[PDB]
């Protein structure tokens, strides 16, 4: 019940002192119920009566919820809490399945009698100290003083992690073939012996263990393969997700919109193209709980379409350090990405999507760019190496963008692979003028209260136009103006603008935005034979915008 | 008494508490490095292993050495050093000569290696605590803190600067004019001398160090000249200005005199003694683009007048040694970069150029991480303190692959740009 473990030394923060709250409300029926477990708790050593000096009290309450046999001891160290030491935060994160080597046999092991073996920094416990009230007569409470790792203590799964993986070392080294996992109150053992040879380990471990005064259980209402792991469906050479619920509803609301969502990603880890752009679109609404909303049309579709995808069990693989890493992405359309690891062509080792969820205006080439580098962090994470990429999309078409774009990005070893859709350039905007083709000056302001604008152009040609629009603003009529000059220029244009945003979004050649604007814009562009953009100075350059602005 | 000294008191500043930063994820490769590189720093006592109550945390990496045969334990001490050698950049300040800059060569050693003697003060330890990740969050991490000042904490240096001077002084007495500056892990001597002697200066200096404790690995190579290039050896009074080029041209077009307006219609508030109208002018008309066209009344004389008062540096250019120094980069392409490195906008301390070489060699996250450093480098020289850099790269591609071809043993401190705009053409 308690290990001659070194003690991990406690300290309360900087000038802090322990806490005194008491709380002293008596029913018999409980005093005793404490009284009992504590003598029974003293007995144990895991307690002490403490002689009044000093301590520092405790709130003590007594609990017996259902099917109670017995009744449970529970003391609130909240305020003994606030006042200890921050420690080193352990189980932050979870091994994900995908990366796991298929193990034969295996084991989960109960350690939650744990804390209570271990000891408590012999100085530490005068703090601990909590007191059950005796006699109501106001009397001298029966008080103790903790021995071991209190129940909620802040720094007790802490320095009891810690403890455990001491105590596991030395059995983790005569024993290379048994691999232990532990998180929290388990003690997960995987190998590859038959479960007789198996069951042997488990026992020196198990009897390694209680030497460590840390007594483990032989029975109690469990499963076995399947294991049911934090969410994951474990089986000895393949894992995959515990059955999602993906519920349907007459209104649905917020706190249901979101919960369904995120069960919809989880499945994501292993179901080849769960999608959810639009059932998560509708959450612009960054605020109400319970504040139901339609599913309008588009989200539905979706769902539904993930729904015929979960409809049918599919499960994965794991990982061979011998073999390969892979990876494969394909476009999905609305800025969705999909994408699997794995090492052979058939069975996943895992799968993923990557949306573009940054704003307003992208690129397909340069979302590519933004999806491989997910992956390549996953990958890091989770194989500590990183995966040879199969991607949609050529070399003359990657290499030529990387050399035109601004930033600098680092796509890693990659194999072509031609399957629909295929990641391109739509567009190259010319770099030299055009020899010949008609210059036309756009431009167009905007009324900033009145909200009324204007967009028009005048060509070296002595063509000119202006067309009116209401409810627009600056940005919406230089480009509308840009979408203009190209509608009336014919296959090949000079197109000369002021405003540096404008030019810009046209510059980075978006593949799309569902700004219909810029997609008319873009569509044209696509459509044209050469075009060329020039940016001039607003308030002080040509001569042009005032002639119109005049008018407007 | 140690050996080698008796702690030096070290306190953060008040209402300062020790570092907690996230430990990134690495490749087996490099944890494997740092696992063997660590078991040894834990046997020679330079480090320990540390309980849960060290709830402290400093990253670390593993980079390769000099393009070496093995491993080199990279800590990113940048947040344990905000939080305390500030205040040792004050109690225990490294005093910066502003004549090395001038020298006609420096040449970089690294002294990270003294330290090690040094016992760090028995308290401050649980800072320099760090931790060897491990792969898929199968094993709690390894966590190590420090015994002896560290490499890469600018306090190792402030604490070692005592010893340094001393075991110096007898060379920078036979000689005088050459200049040592320490700064952090390394050295930087600079001397007016034909480099064939400096280099034999360089290497005298490093002999008198060796034999006085001190190991400098800087020996590059011997007899044998694999076409390896020898230690690093700036050169600072050739560090003069950048190229703003306006070109001098055979025929003009609406569309050349166009953007040559632009540029110059900026520059405007770097100089704001820039005058365009008279250029301007020739373009308020609607012509053609490919059109070829002249000049204006004083255009030809407004061309070679702000030619000029370009080729004149501005003013109120002072540097600010409370302020900060920040560099900005910008991609050129084809293996070109720039950079200003200014400390408020417009007021340009310095501006430069880096270039690497031609495709089949090298990528973009490798030019950065090196026209970093360059420019790290430079500034370290001249002012004594690297900048922070504004990176045009996604922030997570660069914190993926930076150590990938980072050599230096300190870390400067960055952030991401998505937009260089006007900016390029500019420069
Ligand atoms: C992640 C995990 C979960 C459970 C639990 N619960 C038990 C153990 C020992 C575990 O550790 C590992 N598990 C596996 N594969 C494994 C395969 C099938 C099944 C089943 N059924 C269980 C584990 N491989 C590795 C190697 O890296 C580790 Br470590
Ligand atoms: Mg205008």
């Amino acid at each position: 019940p308690i290990s001659p473990i070194e003690t991990v030394p406690v300290k309360l923060k900087p000038g802090m002192d322990g806490p005194k709250v008491k709380q002293w409300p008596l029913t018999e029926e409980k005093i005793k119920a404490l009284v009992e477990i504590c003598t029974e708790m003293e007995k144990e050593g895991k307690i002490s009566k403490i002689g009044p000096e000093n301590p520092y009290n405790t709130p003590v309450f007594a609990i017996k919820k259902k099917d109670s046999t017995k009744w449970r001891k529970l003391v609130d160290f909240r305020e003994l809490n606030k006042r200890t030491q921050d420690f080193w935060e352990v189980q932050l994160g979870i091994p994900h399945p995908a990366g796991l080597k298929k193990k034969k046999s295996v084991t989960v092991l109960d350690v939650g009698d744990a804390y209570f073996s271990v000891p408590l920094d012999e100085d530490f416990r005068k703090y601990t100290a909590f007191t059950i009230p005796s006699i109501n007569n106001e009397t001298p409470g029966i008080r103790y003083q903790y021995n071991v790792l209190p129940q909620g203590w802040k720094g007790s799964p802490a320095i009891f992690q810690s403890s455990m993986t001491k105590i596991l070392e030395p059995f983790k080294k005569q024993n290379p073939d048994i691999v232990i996992y532990q998180y929290m109150d388990d003690l997960y053992v995987g190998s590859d012996l038959e479960i007789g040879q198996h069951r042997t380990k488990i026992e020196e471990l198990r009897q390694h263990l209680l030497r460590w005064g840390l007594t483990t259980p032989d029975k109690k209402h469990q499963k076995e393969p399947p294991f049911l792991w934090m969410g994951y469906e474990l089986h000895p050479d393949k894992w995959t997700v515990q059955p999602i619920v993906l519920p349907e509803k007459d209104s649905w609301t917020v706190n249901d919109i979101q919960k369904l969502v995120g069960k919809l990603n989880w499945a994501s880890q292993i179901y080849p193209g769960i999608k959810v752009r639009q059932l998560s679109k509708l959450l612009r609404g960054t605020k109400a709980l319970t504040e139901v909303i339609p599913l309008t049309e588009e989200a539905e579709l979706e769902l539904a379409e993930n729904r015929e995808i979960l409809k049918e069990p599919v499960h994965g693989v794991y990982y061979d350090p011998s073999k390969d890493l892979i990876a494969e992405i394909q476009k999905q359309g609305q800025g969705q990405w999909t994408y699997q690891i794995y090492q052979e062509p058939f069975k996943n080792l895992k799968t993923g999507k990557y949306a573009r969820m940054r704003g307003a205006h992208t690129n397909d080439v340069k979302q590519l760019t933004e999806a491989v580098q997910k992956i390549t962090t996953e990958s890091i994470v989770i194989w500590g190496k990183t995966p040879k990429f199969k991607l949609p999309i050529q070399k003359e078409t990657w290499e030529t963008w990387w050399t035109e774009y601004w930033q600098a990005t680092w796509i890693p070893e990659w194999e072509f692979v031609n399957t629909p859709p295929l990641v391109k350039l739509w567009y190259q905007l010319e770099k030299e003028p055009i020899v010949g083709a008609e210059t036309f000056y756009v431009d167009g302001a905007a009324n900033r209260e009145t909200k009324l604008g204007k967009a028009g152009y005048v060509t070296n040609k002595g063509r000119q136009k202006v067309v009116p629009l209401t409810n627009t603003t600056n940005q919406k009529t230089e480009l509308q103006a840009i979408y203009l000059a190209l509608q009336d220029s014919g296959l090949e244009v000079n197109i000369v603008t002021d405003s540096q945003y404008a030019l810009g979004i046209i510059q980075a050649q978006p593949d799309k935005s569902e700004s219909e604007l810029v997609n008319q814009i873009i569509e044209q562009l696509i459509k044209k034979e050469k075009v060329y953009l020039a940016w001039v100075p607003a308030h002080k350059g040509i001569g042009g915008n005032e002639q119109v602005d005049k008018l407007v | 008494p140690i050996s080698p000294i008796e702690t030096v008191p070290v306190k953060l500043k008040p209402g300062m508490d020790g570092p907690k930063v996230k430990q990134w994820p690495l490749t087996e490769e490099k944890i494997k490095a740092l696992v063997e590189i660590c078991t040894e720093m834990e046997k020679e006592g330079k480090i320990s292993k540390i309980g849960p109550e060290n709830p402290y945390n400093t990253p670390v990496f593993a980079i390769k050495k000099k393009d070496s045969t093995k491993w080199r334990k990279l800590v990113d001490f940048r947040e344990l050093n905000k939080r305390t050698q500030d205040f040792w950049e004050v109690q225990l300040g490294i005093p910066h000569p502003a004549g090395l800059k001038k020298k006609k060569s420096v040449t970089v050693l690294d002294v990270g290696d003294a330290y090690f003697s040094v016992p760090l003060d028995e308290d401050f330890r649980k800072y320099t605590a760090f931790t060897i990740p491990s792969i898929n969050n199968e094993t709690p991490g390894i966590r190590y803190q420090y015994n002896v000042l560290p490499q890469g904490w600018k306090g190792s240096p402030a604490i070692f600067q005592s010893s340094m001077t001393k075991i110096l002084e007898p060379f920078k007495k036979q000689n005088p004019d050459i200049v040592i500056y320490q700064y952090m892990d390394d050295l930087y001597v600079g001397s007016d001398l034909e480099i064939g002697q400096h280099r034999t200066k360089i290497e005298e200096l490093r002999q008198h160090l060796l034999r006085w404790g001190l190991t400098t690995p800087d020996k590059k190579h011997q007899k044998e000249p694999p076409f390896l290039w020898m230690g690093y050896e700036l050169h600072p009074d050739k560090w003069t200005v950048q190229p703003i080029v306006l070109p001098e041209k055979d025929s003009w077009t609406v569309n050349d005199i166009q953007k040559l307006v632009g540029k110059l219609n900026w520059a405007s508030q770097i100089y704001p003694g820039i005058k365009v109208r008279q250029l301007s002018k020739l373009l308020r008309g609607t012509k053609a683009l490919t059109e070829v066209i002249p000049l204006t009344e004083e255009a030809e004389l407004e061309l070679a007048e702000n030619r000029e008062i370009l080729k004149e540096p501005v003013h109120g250019v002072y540097y600010d040694p409370s302020k900060d120094l920040i560099a900005e980069i910008q991609k050129q392409g084809q293996g070109q970069w720039t950079y200003q490195i200014y400390q408020e906008p417009f007021k340009n301390l310095k501006t430069g150029k880096y270039a690497r070489m031609r495709g089949a060699h090298t990528n973009d996250v490798k030019q950065l991480t090196e026209a970093v450093q360059k420019i790290t480098t430079e500034s370290i020289v001249i002012w004594g303190k690297t900048p922070k850099f504004k990176l045009p790269i996604q922030k997570e591609t660069w914190e993926t692959w930076w150590t990938e071809y980072w050599q230096a043993t300190w870390i400067p401190e960055w952030e991401f740009v998505n937009t260089p705009p006007l900016v390029k053409l500019w420069y």
